């Protein structure tokens, strides 16, 4: 909804998105199967996962907004140099392959 | 509602006497007052407001002094046209009466 | 504008005789009315407004008394039960400086009796 | 020329007319008759009992003064100083003008701002009874804070009951410095509550207004406490002697212009606007002084001086030693020896690292599951394919267990792809943790409520920015919206 | 029995005010209400405290009602010392606005009656909101109420306005100034048009003397202030120009008899019986000099029941800071001949406007289309604002109707996108334009019939100023 109503071309699109909108994920996703709601919106990485285990719908294809889920902190809290460091170092010695394997 | 009663039952005067008639009502009126005078079978004439402000028509004969509840009410210099009765009113609540009294003349 | 009344009378002792008094504004003006003792006391009788509510009595008739008014013919209506000891006479007041609340008239009636 | 005048101190009368001879040097002068009682409304009425002769001068005189900003301030009345130190009497909404001398209340602000520079860097939770005394010292504070960082402000308005919760959570949060700016009565309900919790014992605490010293309070506090109070504050006679020479300074200075009409000598006949009202404000605006009894009075847009000389004390538990001076910038004592009940050694900074930390989540799968437990309080051992054990780890379910308007929170159980990674960078970083889900479920996002010009952030970010948690580790983006001020990390991934 | 003040104004016809209020028969409530009148039309502080406290002092009076001539300062902060001195209720005043500030802490008084200036604020967006014509300018001169009057139309001119450009122009302060020296350099930025400022009516000659020295009075702009400049009264000198539109409340509110039965009827309906949970008898003041301690409970018990009462079709309400919940609304007048002509009603949010487009105001054309395939796409309007975001265009729609009242040039202003319309928009800043964009009626588009044609040829054929 920020990524909608920032764009000023997409406008009339965000207008046509404010009478069917949901609270969670869970309730579209169920709401899809039930034939009222012919498409949905969301990231990438929550969906490749519902095409592998709901095996009834399907993505699309191309990407919109390419960013990545970050930790949240506090603003100045001590913590922001160690944190930065061990993410990355556990994208160097194959901890995240062996997390989304699992 | 609030009741009143006045006193005492006469206004037995010569004339050019002086008698003076109470309102006493069960509550504090704050020197709301009247006064009517009337024939048997003629029709009540005001007298007095709330400062026993006299009226247009009415001579200065009548005066009076009083405040709270209790008011007295004097009258003098009496022509035997004013054969009458007196008579006090509040409102109070929606209106207030009491006895009154009638003229007499020896 | 004067008060003129009318319907006087008692012919049944403890009867209902619906007494009036006309006027020729007295729509904005409202209305209580009196009847005299032997004793000549200016006894109220009962209590409207201009606007038709407010309809009460003091504590000498109350109980049995039906009690209207109608701006329109500028009259009152109250019919007479417990006046039945009395030899009253009944006149109309009209407050003056109008409305709902009260003041000091010299709007009063004619004066016409009651007899039994 | 005479002079008006409100009663206080008798023979301060006598000498400010004494004082009118003395200021003849400078264009003659004399003074008028004085009074005050105890009715206001009365004082109201004789105002023109001394505005008859209010053609051409000024008066005002302390000690509420409400009836006379007032009335003096219809006709353009020109209104000098006084002896106040509340707030509503500075506002260019609620009167014309009326020159001040002593700072107020909340206008003690930088002393405190520049006592952080003067031994080391603080953070504060600054606490505040919900009134103007104190909104307009926190927007002060905030407007010294946009210089060149503070926990959060409380409110407690009708605070003077079993006040306990409020320092209660303030010994939560990490902080060690306490703004307290309240009544002596309020001062005596913390005091109170604060040592019940002992927050007066092993917490610190910082003691600010001039309301804590006199009162109960002085009855009510240990040793070490630090105090305000300004130079010569209570001499009303150098008041009334400067104040005689700085209208006797304004006087010559305004009498050499040009339009120099008076207004009318009736005070019930008057309807007009006099224009030499202004031209009386733009000479007081500007009327620097040398030197008199009080020191060197300047002024500022409020007709402030700006230039109070303030006195540092301190509490040794037996007098209120004063040990420093303030001239604009501190000056820096040296009989200082602050204490603490505490010992010597507690006297700086003194800041403690917090081990355990609060975390919030949120349910999305296949990221963070939700399950209920079994019914002995401790969830499901399970394994996954290769027969590894599936770590989990308690988390702290919603009280809105069903989306209905039931709310009761119970111990459910969560694993996953985030708890595994919060899992081992609890391994490494030696973190202590507590797992409550979120409040609605909506993400965190920005908008305007309550109708009004505040826009709060709700879900999410809102309990990361209240304080009610210190990370967040779940599938949240990374916005320009949200990047304003929350600092994010390399983000664990990437798609769209 | 229950004490109200009158009025003292020096003109009125205070017979026709008695009588109005005596009909409202407060019967079927508690005791009942009465009047004594009084009359005054000096203005300054000693006299009006000494006859509100000595009538204060001789009768038991719960109420005040006050207005004198067009004064407001010369009544404002007054009554709220005496108001606060006497914890006693007072009615809201005409012969002054009851508005511009209530500014004290209303813990011991609350007078009003009129409309907020943020409820003017709304009222004015949604007048230039049933044409065109966005926000313009900022209020530059010192108004006391201007820091939440700005805060309140940005706070709503972003989150709820259908496209807005910007505001280049600030807030300064020209009393302690010399002359005309920084009002010189506010008068570059201050783009076309504008919107004027809160100001005094001596200061806006003032800054009208300024204007009219750089070319600003003439020059093709208009001006919104909401009244309380200039138009407090029938009263403007020749020195405004013909573009100072403005807005008010009122041009039959409170001098109305009916009002002063309005203000009767809300101090009387708060009856203390009324209040049925808290049966308390009130005890009035005694004298403006004591009796102060005796009202701290029976003054917050009548704060909470002030707000909203029922009338007979009246329902007046105040806010916590004292306006309406409903206030009675005017729409804003305008002339040109010292220029006060009425053109409004307003009650709850409707406009009703006497005219769908502003007179006075070649290069400004009529453009007749035509509902089609790709190319005009006709849709409906927002059921909450009227106008459209995307397409912003009118297309003012005709009625065809029974053949006794004209056509309808006041039908909902239906929008219209498609291609030609993104080609239009794209014309207009080629050269310069300007739209009147409307459709056609007799629905025979492109036809040439025995004589003569119709459709968009016929108004084509009929030279009516147009293009296609």
């Amino acid at each position: 909804d920020i990524y909608f109503r920032r764009q000023v071309e997409l406008s009339t699109m965000y207008r046509h998105m404010e009478k069917h909108n949901y609270e969670s994920a869970a309730e579209a996703i169920q709401a899809v199967r039930d034939n009222k709601l012919h498409a949905f919106i969301w990231d990438s990485a929550v969906l490749e996962f519902e095409a592998s285990q709901k095996c009834d719908l399907v993505t699309t294809g191309e990407l919109f907004f390419r960013s990545g889920f970050g930790i949240g902190m506090r603003k100045d809290s001590p913590w922001k140099q160690q944190v930065s460091l061990s993410i990355l170092k556990s994208h160097e010695n194959g901890f995240m392959e062996d997390l989304d394997k699992t | 509602d609030i009741q009143m009663t006045q006193s005492p039952s006469s206004l037995s005067a010569s004339l050019g006497g002086k008698v003076t008639i109470t309102c006493k009502a069960s509550q504090d009126i704050n020197k709301y007052i009247a006064w009517y005078q009337h024939k048997p079978g003629k029709g009540p004439r005001l007298l007095i407001h709330y400062t026993s402000s006299l009226q247009p028509g009415i001579p200065s004969r009548f005066s009076g002094s009083g405040s709270g509840r209790d008011y007295s009410f004097s009258i003098s210099n009496l022509e035997p046209e004013d054969i009458a009765t007196y008579y006090c009113l509040q409102y109070d609540n929606l209106y207030t009466f009491g006895g009154g009294t009638k003229l007499e003349i020896k | 504008v004067k008060l003129q009344e009318s319907g006087g009378g008692l012919v049944q002792p403890g009867g209902s005789l619906k007494l009036s008094c006309a006027a020729s504004t007295f729509s904005s003006y409202t209305m209580s009315w009196v009847r005299q003792t032997p004793e000549k006391r200016l006894e109220w009788v009962a209590y409207i407004s201009n606007g038709g509510g407010g309809t009460y009595y003091p504590d000498t008739v109350k109980g049995r008394f039906t009690i209207s008014r109608d701006n329109a013919k500028n009259t009152l209506y109250l019919q007479m039960n417990s006046l039945k000891e009395d030899t009253a006479m009944y006149y109309c007041a009209r407050p003056s400086r109008g409305g709902s609340s009260y003041w000091y008239f010299d709007v009063w009636g004619a004066g016409t009796t009651v007899t039994v | 020329v005479n002079i008006g005048a409100v009663l206080s101190t008798r023979k301060h009368e006598q000498m400010f007319r004494e004082a009118v001879n003395q200021a003849n040097k400078r264009i003659q002068l004399q003074a008028t008759s004085v009074t005050h009682k105890p009715n206001a409304i009365q004082m109201a009425l004789s105002v023109c009992e001394d505005l008859i002769s209010s053609q051409v001068y000024a008066i005002l005189v302390s000690h509420t003064p409400t009836p006379v900003s007032y009335t003096a301030g219809f006709y353009r009345i020109p209104v000098l100083g006084l002896t106040t130190r509340m707030s509503i009497y500075s506002d260019k909404s609620i009167h014309l003008s009326f020159l001040r001398t002593v700072p107020p209340y909340s206008h003690q602000s930088s002393v405190w701002f520049e006592m952080m520079r003067v031994y080391n860097w603080n953070h504060i939770i600054l606490l505040v009874s919900d009134d103007h005394e104190g909104r307009a010292a926190q927007k002060r504070l905030e407007t010294l804070l946009e210089e060149r960082k503070a926990e959060k402000v409380l409110q407690f308005d009708p605070g003077t009951k079993n006040v306990t919760a409020l320092l209660m959570e303030a010994r939560e949060l990490e902080a060690r410095v306490i703004i307290l700016s309240a009544s002596e009565d309020d001062a005596a309900t913390v005091y109170r509550a604060a040592a019940m919790l002992d927050m007066t014992g092993s917490g610190y605490v910082w003691l600010v207004g001039e309301r804590e010293i006199s009162g109960n309070a002085l009855r009510y506090a240990p040793d070490g406490i630090i105090g305000l109070q300004l130079i010569n504050g209570k001499n009303e006679s150098a008041h009334i002697s400067d104040a005689v020479g700085v209208v006797a300074q304004a006087v010559h200075e305004l009498l050499e212009k040009e339009n120099i009409t008076d207004p009318p000598r009736g005070c019930v006949g008057n309807t007009n606007i006099w224009k030499t009202g202004p031209l009386f404000k733009r000479v007081l605006m500007s009327s620097k002084y040398a030197d008199g009894v009080t020191g060197r009075v300047e002024f500022n847009e409020d007709g402030d001086r700006k230039f109070a000389q303030y006195s540092i004390m301190n509490l040794q538990n037996r007098k209120l030693v004063q040990v420093g001076i303030y001239n604009g910038t501190h000056v820096i004592p040296n009989d200082r020896k602050i204490i603490w009940p505490g010992g010597e050694t507690e006297k700086p900074r003194g800041y403690q690292m917090s081990t355990r930390l609060k975390i919030v989540t949120i349910h999305q799968e296949p990221f963070v599951y939700v399950k209920p437990t079994m019914s002995d309080g401790t969830c499901k051992e399970e394994f996954t394919v290769n027969g590894d054990p599936v770590k989990k780890v308690i988390c702290t379910g919603p009280n809105d267990t069903s989306p209905g308007s039931p709310r009761h929170t119970v111990p459910q159980c969560c694993y996953g792809f985030c708890i595994d990674l919060l899992i081992k960078l609890a391994r490494t970083m030696q973190f202590t943790y507590e797992v409550h889900l979120v409040a609605d479920g909506k993400f965190g996002t920005q908008e305007r409520v309550q109708n009004s010009n505040k826009k709060e952030w709700n879900g999410m970010m809102g309990e990361l920015l209240s304080g009610q948690a210190d990370m967040i580790v779940a599938p949240l983006t990374i916005n320009n919206e949200r990047a304003q001020y929350i600092e994010f990390s390399k983000p664990f991934k990437y798609q769209g | 029995s229950i004490g109200i003040a009158v009025i003292l104004v020096g003109t009125s016809d205070e017979v026709a005010i008695k009588d109005a209020h005596e009909k409202d028969d407060f019967h079927h409530l508690s005791v009942v209400p009465r009047v004594e009148l009084v009359a005054m039309n000096e203005t300054d502080p000693k006299s009006i405290i000494t006859r509100i406290c000595d009538l204060m002092s001789d009768r038991k009076i719960q109420g005040v009602v006050f207005a004198d001539d067009t004064d407001q300062e010369a009544i404002a902060q007054i009554l709220d010392f005496i108001s606060a001195q006497t914890l006693t209720p007072i009615l809201g005043i005409h012969g002054g606005s009851s508005m511009i500030m209530a500014d004290k802490d209303e813990s011991s008084m609350f007078f009003q009656f009129g409309p907020s200036i943020e409820q003017q604020a709304s009222v004015m967006l949604n007048i230039m909101e049933e044409y065109d014509w966005y926000i313009f300018s900022i209020v530059t001169t010192y108004f006391p109420g201007y820091q939440d009057f700005v805060n309140k139309i940005r706070s709503t001119i972003e989150n709820s306005f259908v496209g807005w450009e910007l505001e280049e122009v600030l807030l300064l302060d020209m009393s302690l100034d010399d002359g005309d020296s920084k009002i010189q350099n506010q008068l570059k930025k201050l783009q076309s048009p504008i919107i004027l400022l809160y100001c005094t009516k001596e200061e806006a000659t003032y800054i009208f003397e300024v204007a009219n020295s750089v070319g600003l009075t003439g020059y093709g702009y208009t001006w919104i202030v909401p009244s309380l400049v200039a138009g407090d009264t029938d009263t403007v000198p020749s020195e405004f120009p013909t573009g100072l539109i403005s807005v008010s409340y009122d041009e039959w509110d409170y001098g109305l008899p009916a009002r002063v039965r309005d203000g009767i009827a809300i101090i009387t309906t708060a009856a203390s019986d009324m209040l049925s949970e808290h049966s308390f008898i009130p005890e009035p003041k005694s004298s403006c000099y004591n009796t102060h301690e005796k009202r701290i409970y029976q003054s917050n018990m009548l704060n909470r029941y002030l707000i909203n009462v029922t009338f007979e079709g009246r329902d007046l309400s105040f806010s916590e800071d004292g306006y309406q919940m409903h206030p009675k609304l005017v729409i804003i007048l305008l002339n040109k001949e010292r220029k006060w002509e009425r053109v409004g009603k307003w009650k709850d949010k409707s406009l009703q406007m006497k005219y769908y487009v502003w007179p006075r105001m070649d290069d400004h054309l009529s453009i007749v289309t035509l509902e089609e395939a790709p190319f005009v796409i006709v849709e409906s309007v927002d059921p909450l604002s009227g106008t459209c975001m995307r397409n912003t265009v009118p297309c003012q729609k005709r009625i065809i109707s029974e053949n006794k009242t004209d056509e309808e040039p006041g039908y909902i202003k239906k929008c219209c996108k498609g291609f030609c319309i993104d080609i239009l928009k794209k014309i207009s800043k080629s050269v310069k334009f300007t739209y009147d964009l409307y459709l056609v009626t007799n629905g025979k588009h492109g036809k040439k019939i025995n004589g003569t044609w119709n459709g968009m040829i016929g108004e084509v054929v009929m030279k009516r100023a147009y293009m296609a």
